């Protein structure tokens, strides 16, 4: 009860806030763990033969479209954040705010870094496939750019998810 | 997954394009590949097990004096590293796996290693303590084919016993205490005295069901030949090769067989 | 040794010897078995 | 199946009409004191209205552990029992009644008590015992009580 | 109960009959069928007579479902 | 207050499902490019495995865009049943998905090395995964059905 | 009350639990599957027959699932606590049973299918211990049914 | 009030611990039958017996979690905390015996399979061991209908 | 009013980690005899001595477990804190010393089969050490009896 | 109050720290003279002496647990949460010092056995570690019954 | 007040953990010694003196129990939190520091039974660090006892 009162009492802001930083913080983690991945691969495949680095750098890129679209969903939350009111610190329009904030940014963070991981994975095959052979280079691309698509998804989600702030 | 990348990434990729790109001559031939292997220098342990794979046979070469001065001639550095006569056995029972255990297996020293074929359980020996310490070093795929390899050469062994050499004490207790599902089930071999037993101690593995086939070639060969021919011929399997695992064995093991290949083919 | 086995008593037998044999003429628990058997298995699948 | 009167995970028709009959409850609930008196048990198997009642579990729980028991106490009474056979026909020494008759005796008057109070459980409609009354006799160790 | 009781080992004696008439090509061949029998009488009126015994007079009354 | 919950329902569906979704498609891809290396035309039929795999992320999408259209507070007063119920039908959503994506990584990295050695047996590797596949299918149907439990 | 947020969470968890339970069956018996229709197509059909018997684990938790949504309704009545506790409790032993079972058919399946090839008996003696194997997910989900059905009368 | 909660979850328990142990012994089972019957068609039937061995034990448990079901009955007795922590204690004691007589038979089943191609006079000995080792399940089903017995005495 | 919560719970584990304890040692002592019975099948019936004291682990958990349930006795006494407290310790401690019991009798026998088929001359040494060990499980049944025994306050 | 929690509870963990000590010490003594029992066993009967050190490290630790459970007479005296944290904190050093114990004679009959079997002449050696070992659980043994005799003066 | 609750418990604690380093330490002691005998039996009697110092922990720890539970007494002195708060300080610092002292000793014994082994030129210097771990204890029992004899200060 008095727990269960103080865990309700718990302000929004604070939890909403914490949830914006989240997605950017784990987006940018995700993608600079793919790029490492990646460029592991691209720098073999290079001191093996530095004949494929234009193939190689699409990996890259991709990449960091992921850190891209994170900054870009962080930017819309910081837009999304308000004034927080003293007389509405705890009003329920105040806590249902945060509290699409926070699930918003945690949706973001995780697709980010779920996304990051398989392009960084899918991008180390792939290198060495070129590497192997380059006529095989277009299918693991295309491969790569499905792949892609996760953290699309989940920034789409986040945007939807974003419509929901009403913070006074 | 993501401790490939986390570390060692470049190596197994350049080790992955080295292997692509393989395919006095073979003496330069393994040169270039010893020196290859060397440039490259977790995976330090697995280098060091590859590498004292063929150092025990070097060290078991060296060991002799008799010409003991003519084994610098064979100073490859792939197998016959200088970090890797009971008095310079004890000196040299330092840097490697299976010279501890041979110190006390094969105390003995010249006794339990005569040139004629005590040498060859002395090796024979060593081989199955570097192979036990291979594969105590588990947790990858490669755990199959090392204990493919010493079924193989376990195998060879007990066949190579019950043809001639049970006349030089290697008998059915022999075949595994001096002659190195091999590692559970080998007593099968204790028996193959002839080559339709042999089969049919074969016939007990159905993948090593009808490797023997005829027995005429690869069979025919004593030593460590009988199943490590098996090995060789099946080696196609070794050839897949797939990603994210630990192929340096593999690349060297196939390095081997191209240097040898290349031996063998000499004047057409 | 075996005591004789009839032409729909074998199959029981040949079940209850599974578990071993006995004397010349020494007890054999395949004649009780043979109905009891049946006699308790009906019970754990009773519907009619 | 024809005892348990049971058929395709069915009931059907007893050698009787209706073993028991709601006790008044022309519009009155099942659940209920007078609950359903019973005319007289049908004999060819279990009642009819048992098998799909709610009450079903608990009395047919307690009807299979009584079976249960009484057939795992027969069968263990014949294999004790064979042993005097078995020794007399293979002629077997003084063991038998050395040690046969004691292993026959002892665990036969152990499940004895059990098997009895079952009985007269059953036969005098001893409800005060129940199953689990009749456990709870079993349990003490003691004298008294 | 006790008339169906009298019909359980009658059933059996009419069964020993027609027992005795088959198995008396084999004298020791006809005894091991007196005891199948006897024995699966004997446990087709044990396993009445538990059923029975459990219904003759019901500690507890059915309630029926809604 | 409640509905808290609730919204973390849909950011967790998506969340649990694009986790499984990356393992699934990650295990497959690295099979095509090894597959790729020596058999040039396999490798290009096989991608449907790992095309397989990503649909999982639409399903799994789609389920969270339901649970955000039906969380309108201002619509209608989102009790705190709706707010359970709908937590409650994306983590269903999101676990389901999670497992079935890595049924399919694992066994599309088997097949894209089955496939490789004999090519017959590649209708034999597509049934197998249609059929992991389906329990995806299966937890979107779950979805629907608990989600659709937000009358009352 | 807060019984749903109870009796919903369980009615989740056993789909989550049974569809866990299906995919670790699934992956080994593909793995299997694939191990021994490498060397010999021909019983790659014959070695299929687990991965239904481990899928039928997913449709059974779908059907458990289906009948724990269905047997919450507070317009009908009033759903007290008990109610929702006992749907819960249904659904987590569902849930758990059929992950489990599902555990043990990829195993048994994945084993049977690396040995399948070796002899022809094992096309008897795999859906042998499939069926059995089976049969206790089916006891956990008859279970779950009768938790289910005795959750409806709360006094 | 929360005692149906707690007696239900005991139940739960009861059923899904029972079924993870006899999942993982029928899969012990099912790899050492796998193993063993590839080179003879003799542990095809005469070595399945632990596969149902290991059922045994998932069978008694759904048959103490059915009693411990029917055991509660709000609309006949309004229960106290005292069903609700018996039921508990009877479903949980029940389950981890069922879990741990799984365990036991499925190790020692995959003994017996392994050395099944072995000397077959330890058939006889690995029916003993397995059928000592089973009465623990026995022991368990005992103790819970002795808690349940006890269970609904409160006053 | 929670004593019974603890004192069914003290009885439940007791019985749970007695059979824990049980089996564990069961399952080593069953890979030994098998391993020894395909060594040599003339000893295998005589090497189950381990495996048969296995149960009695078993059989005195179930013990106490039965003693516990006879001890919750409502209607004879209102059931105090202090009753179901010492009951539950009781139920605890005779469950610890089980499974101790059982899984120094587990690595007893699988260490003794292997001697007994290395050598049978090593029998009674393998039977004194078994004895030595079931010791603790049988201190461990009478402190359990003993704080069971003292539910009067 | 609440003291008898605690006195129970010093008691509990006194009785299972102990018989877990004397568990690994006998499980190491046993492993120890596996070896002996083949090699030499002539020698092999003298080397018991661990496993009889164990036991009666273990049966220390009964005792001592029997004088704390014996201590509590609440009908008697009133019990304070004094005596009932003295008590506790008695028994819970008594297992400790004696699963200690346990543990070292274990490992030092587990390295004396082979010790032994090399050389006879090492046996006084032995038995010396053993006697010093055995030193610490009669320590603790005595510093138990000293905390358990302090444990009533309180008032 | 609840001093006991503190106090008591600490100096439970610190014979416990004095104990177990002691146990630990002449564990390791022990099987150095037991190889070093069976390489020489010569050397086993005069290299019990690491084990022999080993013991120095476990007199030191029974002897601040002793104290600690002497300081403790309701009947002479009403004892405050602070009163047994700094018993307990006392008791876990001695404990820790004889527990880290007896692995410490354990370490350097064996090692030393291998360097005496081999060279008995270094077989005596080697007991300087043998001599180092004794100080150490010999340091944390006089803090211990320093800390201790500020029981009487409250008021």
């Amino acid at each position: 009860s008095s727990w269960s009162r103080a865990l309700v009492k718990i302000s929004p802001y604070t939890f909403s806030a914490i949830g914006i930083a989240v997605a950017i913080g784990v987006s940018v983690l995700g993608a600079a763990w793919g790029i490492y991945i990646t460029g592991s691969s691209l720098i073999g495949a290079a001191i093996k033969a530095p004949r494929i680095t234009s193939k190689n750098l699409i990996s890259v890129i991709f990449c960091e479209a992921v850190a891209i679209y994170g900054v870009i969903v962080a930017i819309i939350l910081q837009t999304k954040l308000e004034s927080v009111p003293a007389s509405q610190i705890y009003a329920p329009e105040s806590l249902r705010a945060g509290y699409a904030i926070f699930a918003s940014g945690i949706i973001v963070g995780f697709a980010n870094l779920v996304c990051g991981l398989c392009v960084g994975i899918i991008g180390s095959s792939c290198a060495l496939s070129d590497a192997q052979n380059s006529s095989l280079f277009v299918k693991i691309l295309v491969i790569e750019i499905f792949g892609s698509a996760l953290g699309l998804f989940g920034v789409i989600v986040g945007i939807i998810m974003s419509a929901q702030a009403s913070w006074p | 997954a993501m401790t490939f990348n986390i570390h060692g990434g470049y190596l197994e990729a350049i080790v992955r394009g080295y292997r692509a790109g393989l395919l006095t001559i073979v003496e330069k031939c393994t040169l270039k590949l010893v020196d290859e292997y060397k440039h490259m220098l977790p995976l330090s342990t697995f280098l060091e097990y590859i590498t004292y794979g063929h150092m025990i046979d070097n060290v078991v070469l060296i060991v002799t004096g008799r010409d003991v001065q003519e084994l610098l001639e064979k100073c490859h550095p792939l197998g016959m590293f200088d970090s890797i006569m009971r008095e310079l056995y004890r000196l040299v029972l330092v840097d490697t796996p299976l010279a501890p255990y041979f110190s006390e297996c094969i105390t003995s020293e010249d006794l339990d290693d005569m040139n004629i074929e005590i040498m060859r359980n002395t090796l024979y020996k060593a081989y199955l303590e570097d192979f036990y310490k291979f594969c105590q070093k588990l947790g990858g795929a490669t755990a199959e084919i090392m204990s493919d390899l010493l079924a193989f050469e376990a195998d060879r062994r007990a066949v190579n016993i019950t043809i001639n050499s049970i006349g030089t004490e290697l008998t059915r207790d022999d075949r595994r205490k001096l002659y190195s599902l091999y590692p559970y089930g080998h007593e099968e071999l204790a028996v193959c005295e002839d080559i339709d037993q042999v089969r049919g101690v074969m016939e007990k593995y159905p993948p090593y069901q009808s490797i023997f086939s005829k027995l005429s070639y690869g069979e025919s060969q004593m030593l460590d030949k009988a199943f490590y021919e098996e090995e060789v011929k099946r080696l196609c399997l070794a050839f897949e090769q797939q990603f994210h695992y630990g192929v340096f064995f593999a690349y060297m093991r196939l390095r081997e067989q191209e240097i040898r290949n290349l031996m063998w083919i000499s004047e057409c | 040794t075996y005591f004789r086995t009839n032409k729909f008593t074998s199959a029981f037998q040949e079940i209850v010897d599974a578990y071993g044999v006995a004397k010349y003429r020494e007890a054999n628990p395949g004649v009780f078995t043979i109905v009891t058997f049946p006699f308790l298995f009906a019970v754990m699948f009773g519907d009619w | 199946g024809l005892i348990y009167n049971e058929f395709f995970s069915v009931p059907f028709e007893i050698f009787s009409h209706s073993a028991y009959a709601c006790r008044d409850l022309s519009c009155s609930e099942a659940t209920t004191v007078g609950l359903i008196k019973v005319r007289d048990t049908y004999p060819f198997g279990v009642d009819p209205v048992w098998h799909g009642s709610r009450s079903e579990l608990p009395f047919l729980n307690s009807l299979k552990m009584k079976m249960s028991i009484l057939l795992g106490v027969a069968q263990m009474n014949l294999g004790i029992i064979l042993s005097y056979f078995n020794a007399t026909f293979f002629r077997i020494g003084v063991n038998i009644w050395c040690q046969f008759i004691p292993q026959i005796i002892f665990l036969n008057s152990l499940f004895g008590y059990l098997s009895l109070l079952i009985i007269l459980k059953w036969i005098t409609g001893s409800q005060a015992d129940l199953y689990h009354v009749m456990i709870y006799m079993f349990l003490s160790p003691t004298d008294e009580l | 109960f006790l008339v169906t009781t009298l019909v359980f080992l009658v059933i059996g004696i009419i069964a020993s009959l027609c027992t005795r008439i088959c198995c008396n090509r084999g004298p020791s061949t006809n005894l091991l069928h007196l005891t199948l029998v006897i024995t699966a009488t004997v446990s087709c009126w044990m396993m009445w007579a538990i059923v029975y015994l459990a219904q003759m007079k019901p500690l507890i009354v059915p309630i029926l479902s809604e | 207050t409640a509905p808290f919950f609730g919204f973390l329902g849909a950011a967790a569906a998506l969340v649990f499902s694009c986790m499984g979704a990356a393992y699934g498609t990650a295990k497959s891809g690295v099979g095509v490019a090894s597959m790729g290396v020596m058999r040039p035309e396999l490798v290009m039929k096989s991608i449907v495995p790992v095309v397989m795999a990503g649909v999982l992320g639409i399903y799994g999408l789609i389920i969270a865009v339901i649970i955000s259209t039906g969380i309108n507070p201002k619509a209608k007063s989102y009790y705190l049943f709706d707010g359970y119920a709908h937590l409650s039908s994306g983590l269903a959503c999101g676990l389901a998905g999670l497992s079935a994506g890595m049924a399919i990584g694992i066994v599309g990295d088997a097949g894209v090395r089955a496939n490789a050695q004999q090519p017959k047996l590649f209708v034999g590797m597509i049934l197998i995964l249609i059929f992991a596949e389906a329990l995806a299918l299966y937890g979107l149907i779950v979805g629907i059905i608990l989600s659709s439990r937000a009358g009352q």
